[PDB]
């Protein structure tokens, strides 16, 4: 069991630093410093600020 | 004469001044466009890395 175990917790580690959208690591922690900002308006400062975790 | 030559030197303006308003309406298509451009470059979607935005 705790062979099987281990081998859960490589997949749950492997699931966070090797998911990417378009060359950018999501669920390590890149994200967890300043976030990612999304333009949603014509003008500027029309944004909004996101923030992920190390998972 | 003088009324007539001056008929004549007005439509030569005239000719003037729409050459130079054309030349800016392409400005102004492209300082459209150059917006729309750093619009989408503004998204954090795109990544310095893979040279995204230096397209």
């Amino acid at each position: 069991l705790n062979d099987e175990l281990k081998q859960l917790q490589e997949e749950i580690t492997r699931i966070s630093s090797q998911m990417e959208f378009n060359n950018k690591k999501l669920l390590d922690g890149s994200q967890s410093t300043n976030g990612l900002t999304f333009q949603i308006g014509a003008n500027a400062g029309q944004t909004i600020t996101m923030k992920i975790s190390t998972m | 004469s003088g009324l007539n030559m001056a008929s004549k030197n007005s439509s030569d303006a005239i000719s003037l001044i729409q050459t130079a308003e054309g030349g800016l309406n392409e400005t102004h298509a492209i300082l459209q466009r150059m917006r729309e451009l750093a619009v989408q470059s503004r998204n954090d979607t795109n990544d310095e890395a893979t040279n995204d935005r230096s397209n």
